RNA sequence: CGAAGGGAGGCGCGGCCCUUCCAAGGCUAAAUACGCCCCGGGACCGAUAGCGGACCAAGUAGCGCGAGCGAACGGUGAAAA
RNA sequence: GGCGGGCCUGAGGCGGCGGGGGCGACGGGCGGAACUUAAGCAUAUCAGUACGCCCCGGAGGAGAAACCAACCGGGAUUCCCC
């Protein structure tokens, strides 16, 4: 029944999750292990679908032989420049990045520059928005005049749910085996 | 060995008949006080010396002038001696874009 | 030349001269031995060319 | 002696050669995220009370250079004033 | 053999990955080498500077 | 401009957050094998500094080296002969453990060419280094003018000839000028050029 | 020996087949003047293998 | 244990200058070396010499469990007449 | 809770292409002696040698200064003369 010696890889990945729930995760790392709410995540994702670049099939008929629609920018290197230049109005970062050191400093540089940010769940979901397998971060820089009321609604709930001050002091860290 | 290298220089000379085998190289003061009052061929003309004859580094290399970015002039007198070198070479050089066959290839160090 | 073989002195008690001998007992590795090295082998390090002013 | 003796040195004119903010900004964001190393926190405690020779001595051992330790003593001092 | 090898060579001629018996002779070293098109490939910037500063013929008097 | 921040985040290695991240990795790495294929660099900024480009024919492998000094392989600990040449424990390796990590992945995979390696993590027992290796027979690599030199035959198993950065440090080739004038073509070659007897014709 | 392996037997067979003297016509054709085959063996005196 | 402007200037340390360079990533021709093998030359050796081995069958015959050791033997005459 | 997808980490198979082993030199990386010299012998010398192992190539390695210097200064490497 549940007494199987699972393959070594399965055991290590189950144990890595258990250790991260027992060790005291520092506040900066904990902010990635406490993402934004699912209801909000759907709402930003729905708006990002209304933007997005050309789809792989649309790029295929564009790449047979044949405009400035506003699209969400992707990739940490472009996103950082947009946050630094204050061009970004929303930055979405994924909870899971294999080297977390790739995105650990982003919440800090977004707060300093005033760009609102949210840590969304799954980089695979952020890839679906840009039509790529996975991306560390997506970011809205403009927004359609038609979709600016929704943008305002989302940007307000991002502020209600995201607290850089509390997350930089949470130190949530580890739970006790008995606490299941 | 003398024969092998003479053949190699003759083969290289045949490959570029009008052009001389060696590039114009600068006159530099031999180092240390033991040799300060004596000058010897160096590696390349400095960018400051090239500016005096109004040639870019890439252009100077095309007209067979060795160019050394690392070398810095050190003395005003050095720039003047070296700028004069380039002027005498620019008069001597005859850039060609059967007259080539009657051109006489220069042998040995250009300007000794 | 003469040193390509394996020869060792047989020793001091076998009624034989102490020169180096091959496995069979054959004289080897000496100027006086057939097949032995030259005592002072000739060499290309001799100055073949002299100098004149 | 590392020069030759020529009283009349200078019979030639000498061409004498003349001599980022974002880098500071990056450090400010990474400092906010990482904070100070444990060794620097101890020099910040000593600079609050036990004073310079103790702080310099710890820093020369930890860093390994006097110029580098003296510079760390100056850098950590700004945060130590407000302890 | 010559006829079967000739007809077979022809059948796989103009096919990607032709049989090893029908492949050129060469040596292991030559068959693993870089084509002189691949070896003389220069980055765009370096190639631009070759065109910018073309090789010339000159005579020094 | 993101890669600037990572260089500075990684200068704070004893930081509270890096310390957790490096403890979690040094645990995971211990659980795996000594030479492991990694689907991507764990250190993207340092890999890109040492050459890795995310194109086909660029592979990263993590090698685990054991930390410590060397013990000469002499039976029973006895190294007979002159007393200077005695002493078997506490001897120190002449090559860094970074160089050993690159020599170890060369032997495991002799079909790939090694470009460079970087420190990933350490524990008291082991130190892990990730090595960037190139497939010199892939179409993209052969036709890419930037990495096309790895495909040259003279770069075959470069780690075995001390030609990687770590091997070059161990051969004294990072130093130049006074201090390095008897280790320039090679340590062995310099001795041979200095101890040669010229014996010219018109001596 | 009465129990041998084919591999051992085959090398022994070649030794028997080639333990032959120079053919008399070959001595004439080649004008040898050196009739003995010096590779010839005798079971009693020689140790093959 | 661990930096930030740092390195070097052939006596360590602390200060102040000066001169000179940019480490901890990568590429590169030429001149340079050299056996097997082919070519040519020699104040070289001349069959106990010269390679161990000039000889139709030499690393051969032979020897040693094995690693390995390792010979000797040139010439009729102009023509086999 | 159980059923699909995405991502991420693995697992087996199939295709295409590569690796392996050889050469008494030259070349690069390592491990590494002792006889010997010191009229003895420990540091030293032999010798950064013999040998063992690994790795190329027609050459290899080195190479465009975190260089040398102290000058009325030179200017990547390799090689020769001293």
């Amino acid at each position: 029944t549940p007494f199987v010696r699972w393959p070594r890889q399965v055991r290590i990945q189950r144990q890595k999750a258990v250790l991260q729930r027992r060790l005291k995760v520092p506040p900066t790392v904990n902010q990635f292990m406490n993402p934004i709410s699912r209801n909000l995540t759907n709402e930003i994702f729905n708006l990002a679908r209304k933007y997005s670049p050309e789809s792989k099939e649309e790029h295929k008929a564009r790449l047979l032989q044949i405009s400035d629609k506003l699209v969400i920018a992707s990739g940490i290197r472009r996103i950082t420049s947009l946050v630094e230049s204050k061009r970004a109005k929303l930055v979405l970062i994924a909870n899971d990045v294999d080297p977390l050191e790739l995105v650990l400093w982003l919440p800090t540089l977004c707060h300093k520059m005033g760009v609102p940010y949210a840590i969304v769940r799954t980089k695979g979901d952020l890839g679906k928005l840009v039509h790529l397998k996975k991306t560390t971060s997506v970011c809205f820089t403009d927004v359609n005049p038609e979709d600016k009321p929704t943008f305002d609604k989302i940007l307000a709930a991002v502020a209600h749910e995201v607290d850089y001050a509390k997350a930089m002091k949470t130190y949530g860290g580890g739970v006790r085996r008995e606490d299941e | 060995r003398k024969i092998r290298r003479r053949q190699t220089r003759l083969q290289k000379a045949k490959a570029i008949f009008p052009c001389p085998l060696q590039k114009l190289r600068p006159s530099v003061t031999r180092c240390s006080q033991k040799f300060n009052l004596t000058q010897r061929i160096g590696r390349g003309f400095t960018l400051r010396e090239l500016q005096g004859v109004g040639l870019s580094a890439g252009k100077a290399r095309q007209i067979g002038i060795a160019v050394d970015p690392r070398r810095k002039n050190k003395s005003e007198e050095s720039v003047a001696r070296n700028v004069a070198r380039l002027k005498e070479y620019l008069s001597k050089v005859t850039i060609f874009s059967e007259e080539i066959q009657q051109a006489i290839q220069h042998q040995g160090v250009v300007m000794p | 030349a003469g040193v390509q073989c394996t020869a060792h002195s047989w020793g001091p008690g076998r009624a034989v001269a102490r020169l180096p001998r091959k496995h069979g007992g054959i004289g080897a590795y000496a100027n006086f031995a057939r097949g032995g090295h030259m005592a002072h082998p000739t060499t290309v390090i001799r100055r073949w060319c002299r100098k004149v002013n | 002696p590392g020069k030759v003796f020529n009283l009349k040195k200078g019979g030639a004119v000498v061409r004498i050669v003349r001599k980022k903010p974002h880098q500071e900004f990056v450090k400010s964001i990474i400092q906010e995220c990482t904070g100070m190393a444990p060794y620097e926190m101890h020099i910040i405690e000593l600079l609050r009370m036990n004073k310079d020779r103790h702080a310099l001595r710890y820093a020369k051992k930890r860093l390994g250079n006097i110029k580098r330790a003296k510079a760390k003593r100056d850098q950590l001092s700004v945060y130590a004033r407000n302890i | 053999n010559q006829k079967a090898r000739d007809e077979a060579r022809a059948a796989f001629e103009g096919a990607e990955h032709i049989p090893k018996t029908f492949r050129p002779r060469l040596t292991h070293a030559m068959r693993c080498q870089l084509t002189e098109k691949q070896k003389r490939l220069l980055p765009s910037k370096l190639m631009k500077r070759k065109l910018q500063f073309p090789k010339l013929k000159y005579a020094v008097k | 401009g993101a890669y600037k921040y990572v260089q500075e985040l990684w200068r704070k290695k004893q930081s509270e957050a890096l310390h957790y991240l490096f403890r979690l990795r040094t645990w995971e790495y211990r659980q795996l094998n000594a030479i492991k294929r990694c689907s991507h660099p764990t250190r993207p900024e340092k890999a890109r500094r040492l050459g890795y480009k995310a194109k086909r024919g660029y592979v990263v492998y993590r090698v685990r080296v054991r930390r410590g000094g060397r013990k000469r392989q002499c039976v029973h600990g006895i190294s007979y002969g002159k007393p200077r040449n005695i002493g078997i424990v506490g001897l120190k390796p002449s090559r860094s453990l970074r160089a050993l990590a690159e020599q170890k992945v060369g032997r495991r995979l002799p079909s790939l060419r090694v470009l460079n390696s970087y420190w990933v993590a350490q524990d008291g027992s082991y130190k892990w280094y990730e090595v960037i290796l190139i497939d010199p027979f892939h179409p993209w690599i052969r036709n890419d003018p930037k990495i096309n030199w790895i495909c040259n035959p003279v770069m075959k198993r470069r780690e075995c000839r001390g030609l990687t950065s770590a091997g070059r440090k161990a051969r004294g080739l990072h130093n130049k000028g006074i201090g390095a004038m008897k280790l320039r073509p090679s340590k062995r070659a310099a001795w041979k050029r200095n101890h040669t007897r010229s014996l010219r014709r018109y001596r | 020996t009465a129990n041998k392996t084919l591999s051992r037997k085959l090398r022994l067979a070649k030794k028997t087949k080639t333990n032959k003297n120079i053919p008399r016509w070959v001595i004439a054709k080649d004008h040898l003047k050196k009739t003995w085959n010096y590779k010839r063996h005798h079971w009693r005196r020689s140790h093959l293998k």
